[PDB]
């Protein structure tokens, strides 16, 4: 938390941006067209403000330090013209201490790191003074010349949008004109109002979005390359208003990539006891169920409110995972509202609970003829517990009149008790292991999907066809169009 | 069946230690607080202490609170006894109890072991 | 601690009773006395625990009460065998317990 404040405060420093700022509003491609679209671009001709914080004051010293935090309404543009690697990465947050998920982008020279978590933020960004548990990681590739961002967040969405243009004329916004091709579309879900840049004399120029109707033209290869803005003259209005200046099936969906880690809490060999159940917490993966039923190594697979051989296209924003060992006759007490005192001194459920339970047998792997003696269960307490509780507290259960103090004695007892497990024993005192899969969904876009399938494309047939969402009816051919390298269909 | 063994006989000096061993073969070791009881030759039965299997937790008599320990192993089912520094008229006989009770202190001692012989004498 | 006759005597058929009195706060402050039965030389075995109750292989000819501040123990039917002394136990209090003297049982067989 080191103090390098300056306190010279000069805000005053304009810059017309004109003609700068136009991105692709959707993945399309179109050819030789004039396009009109209604959404959120920088005004013609506008104001932005030209943020100088290190320079080199007068002789004898170069110090100052101004770098705030600065509005975030609705977007922002974000223009930049560095010889070096000199700025890197910015945050994003309400507060930025502990109150809402904050929002990290740095890179190395090789490396570019994304993540949310609930930072708190020293003053002046050796950048943060803690982290805890969060939600969001990524890495790819890291992102005179001119470079050029523009940041949208919209529906629970992250985009980002960014250019590189090299001139050398001087330190202005040259006129001319370069549309911005997109680059990252996170999904988050956090709210963001407030944004601080880091840097590691450094000058940027920082405008801001609003709703606009702008008139795009579309060259023939797919390329904007040029655009008239609504409302600014009654001439350019003029212009906006003028307008000028079966036989079978096919489905095709993208490959199975990400594979969902089951093979952990499934297959590992030190579980749990059973009154410091384990939870895990898995997103952002493909879970394929159907390789779970058909192993036959489980006695006991039963389900609430999910249909099993329904599920599987279907998406969720949270899974969690629990696991233990228990006794034998004790794989009937995992279930809603019961007691069994298993159900109401260690582990409890809900009513509404939707989930699945998991039940192997374990004779052959816990044993030990003189006694495991390492799975420990509670036997005394006061109250019973609501759903999801732990409690790895060892204090000693008073059970008279007289306050023991912490001393283990004639009215004052041990909480605790172990298993004796051995295998001269039957079913009904070997160790059963339980695992629980519990999911939940709220407000956030999905991550956990099932596995979608492919058809062997047939193209010289007319027939049906499903291309990832875009349903129809028709023959199909090979052409000679090229797209740009990120369009997905043309209109 | 439930049954306790208890560790052969034992002639020490004055000014020394002795320890003994008490076995346990059946049952669930942790679950039940042990006592332990010294008979003197002529004399009545007399109280000297319990412990606890599974915590550690124990507690002694009032008589008995200098020169006295004694643990749990609770991996080869095994309970020890080291009493130190003996006078010579110390001659007695060592036994272990088992409680009969399920993580209580109650005190019904059954089955008892089978005795310890401890002579301590300056010859 | 606490003590009860050192001498006792009987004889077949009959029934004969022996006490162990108790104590301000060792017999009759709380509910745990028991009695135990010593041959000479083996290791004692449970008679009676923690009021009347027995376990399993003991007969029923064995029974007591307490009486406030003392126990006892009444053997109506004697089959000659039982001829060794008996002790009796209390929680006397802070985790620490007391036994008895003992007493000699007498038969004229
Ligand atoms: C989708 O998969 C196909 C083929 O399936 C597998 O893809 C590999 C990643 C690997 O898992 C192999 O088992 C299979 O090949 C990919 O098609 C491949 O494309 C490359 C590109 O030139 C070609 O050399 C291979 O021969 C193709 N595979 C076959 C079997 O011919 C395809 O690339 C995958 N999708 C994407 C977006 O890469
Ligand atoms: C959990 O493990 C079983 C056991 O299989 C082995 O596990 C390891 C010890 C290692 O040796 C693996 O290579 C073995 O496969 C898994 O069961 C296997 O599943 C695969 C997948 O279909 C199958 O081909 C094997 O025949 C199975 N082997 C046995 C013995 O059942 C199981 O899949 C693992 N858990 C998960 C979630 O995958
Ligand atoms: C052995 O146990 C005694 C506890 O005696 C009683 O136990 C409970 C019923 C509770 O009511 C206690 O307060 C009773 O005293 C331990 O003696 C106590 O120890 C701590 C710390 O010294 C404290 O509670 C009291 O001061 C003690 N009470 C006394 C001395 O009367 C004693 O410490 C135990 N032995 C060991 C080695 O821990
Ligand atoms: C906004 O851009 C315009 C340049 O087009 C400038 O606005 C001038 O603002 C000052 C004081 O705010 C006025 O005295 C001038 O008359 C304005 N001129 C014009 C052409 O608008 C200025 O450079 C930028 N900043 C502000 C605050 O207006
Ligand atoms: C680059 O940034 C990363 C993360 O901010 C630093 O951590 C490295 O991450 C890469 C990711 O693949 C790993 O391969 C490296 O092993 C990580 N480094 C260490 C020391 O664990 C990394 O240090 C930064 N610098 C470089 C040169 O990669
Ligand atoms: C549109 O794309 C096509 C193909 O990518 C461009 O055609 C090539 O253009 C380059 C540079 O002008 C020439 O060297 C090639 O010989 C052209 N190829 C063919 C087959 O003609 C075309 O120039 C692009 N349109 C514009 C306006 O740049």
């Amino acid at each position: 938390c080191v103090n390098l404040t300056t306190r010279t405060q000069l805000p005053p420093a304009y810059t017309n941006s004109f003609t700068r700022g136009v991105y692709y509003p959707d993945k399309v491609f179109r050819s030789s067209v004039l396009h009109s679209t209604q959404d959120l671009f920088l005004p013609f001709f506008s104001n932005v403000t030209w943020f100088h914080a290190i320079h080199v004051s007068g002789t004898n010293g170069t110090k100052r330090f101004d770098n705030p935090v600065l509005p975030f309404n609705d977007g922002v543009y974000f223009a930049s013209t560095e010889k070096s690697n000199i700025i890197r990465g910015w945050i994003f947050g309400t507060t930025l201490d502990s109150k809402t998920q904050s929002l990290l982008i740095v890179n190395n020279a090789t490396n570019v790191v994304i993540k949310v978590c609930e930072f708190q933020f020293c003053n002046d960004p050796r950048v943060y003074s803690s982290a805890n548990n969060c939600t969001f990681e990524y890495v790819s590739q890291p992102f005179k010349n001119l470079r050029e961002f523009v940041f949208k967040n919209i529906d629970g969405y992250f985009k980002i949008y960014s250019k590189h243009t090299p001139i050398n004329l001087v330190r202005d916004l040259p006129q001319g004109f370069s549309a911005l091709e997109p680059l990252v579309d996170l999904p988050i879900g956090i709210n963001i109002t407030r944004f601080q840049t880091l840097l590691a004399a450094a000058a940027y120029y920082v405008g801001y979005l609003q709703p606009r109707t702008f008139l795009l033209k579309y060259n023939e290869n797919g390329t904007i390359t040029d655009a008239v803005d609504c409302a600014l003259d009654p001439l350019s209005e003029t212009k906006c208003t003028l307008k000028s200046f079966p036989t079978e099936s096919i489905v095709r969906f993208p490959n199975i990539t990400n594979l969902c880690p089951f093979g952990e809490v499934f297959n590992a060999t030190r579980f749990a006891s059973v009154y410091a159940w384990n939870r895990k917490r898995i997103s952002n993966c493909v879970a394929d169920y159907s390789v779970l039923y058909n192993s036959a190594s489980f006695s006991t697979f039963k389900c609430y409110g999910v249909s099993p051989t329904k599920l599987n296209d279907l998406c969720f924003t949270n899974v969690y995972a629990d696991s233990f060992v228990i006794r034998g006759d004790e794989v009937r007490q995992i279930a809603p509202g019961q007691t069994g005192k298993i159900a109401d001194y260690n582990y409890k459920l809900p009513d509404d609970f939707t989930g699945c339970v998991i039940a192997w047998n374990s004779n052959n792997l816990d044993s030990k003829v003189g006694g495991n003696y390492n799975y420990l269960y509670r036997l005394f307490r006061k109250s019973n517990l609501k759903p999801f509780e732990r409690d790895i507290s060892t204090e000693i259960y008073q059970a008279g009149s007289t306050p023991c103090n912490g001393v283990e004695g004639f009215n004052c007892y041990f909480p605790l008790q172990s298993y004796g497990f051995q295998p001269t024993n039957g079913v009904g005192y070997q160790p059963y292991r339980v695992v629980v899969l519990s999911f939940e969904l709220l407000h956030a876009p999905a991550t956990v999907c099932g596995p979608k399938k492919s058809t062997n494309l047939v193209k010289n047939k007319c027939v049906n066809f499903n291309f990832n969402g875009l349903t129809g009816t028709g023959v199909l051919t090979e052409s000679n169009k090229k797209f740009l390298p990120f369009q997905q269909f043309g209109r | 069946q439930v049954q306790l063994v208890q560790s052969g006989a034992e002639v020490k000096k004055p000014g020394a230690s002795v320890k003994v061993s008490c076995r346990a073969s059946g049952y669930t070791f942790t679950g039940y607080y042990i006592h332990w009881v010294r008979q003197a030759p002529g004399q009545g039965l007399e109280w000297m202490g319990w412990s606890s299997p599974i915590s550690g937790a124990t507690n002694y008599t009032q008589k008995f609170q200098g020169r006295v320990t004694l643990t749990t192993d609770t991996s080869i089912n095994t309970a020890y006894m080291e009493l130190s520094r003996l006078r010579p008229d110390d001659t007695a006989v060592y036994y272990c109890a088992r409680d009969i009770a399920f993580a209580i202190v109650t005190g019904s001692l059954d089955p008892w072991g089978q005795g310890t012989l401890v002579t301590v004498s300056s010859a | 601690v606490l003590t009860q006759p050192p001498s006792a005597s009987g004889s077949p058929g009959q029934s004969v009773t022996i006490s162990c009195t108790g104590t301000s706060n060792d017999v009759g402050g709380y509910n745990y006395v028991s009695w135990y039965q010593h041959h000479p030389g083996k290791a004692p075995k449970l008679m009676i625990y923690e009021v009347t109750k027995r376990p399993s292989g003991v007969p029923d000819r064995f029974s007591g009460s307490k009486s406030g501040n003392t126990a006892s123990l009444t053997v109506s039917g004697l089959q000659a065998e039982d001829e060794a002394d008996y002790y009796c136990n209390s929680y006397a209090g802070s985790n620490n317990w007391v036994f008895g003297g003992g007493t000699k049982l007498t038969v004229l067989g």
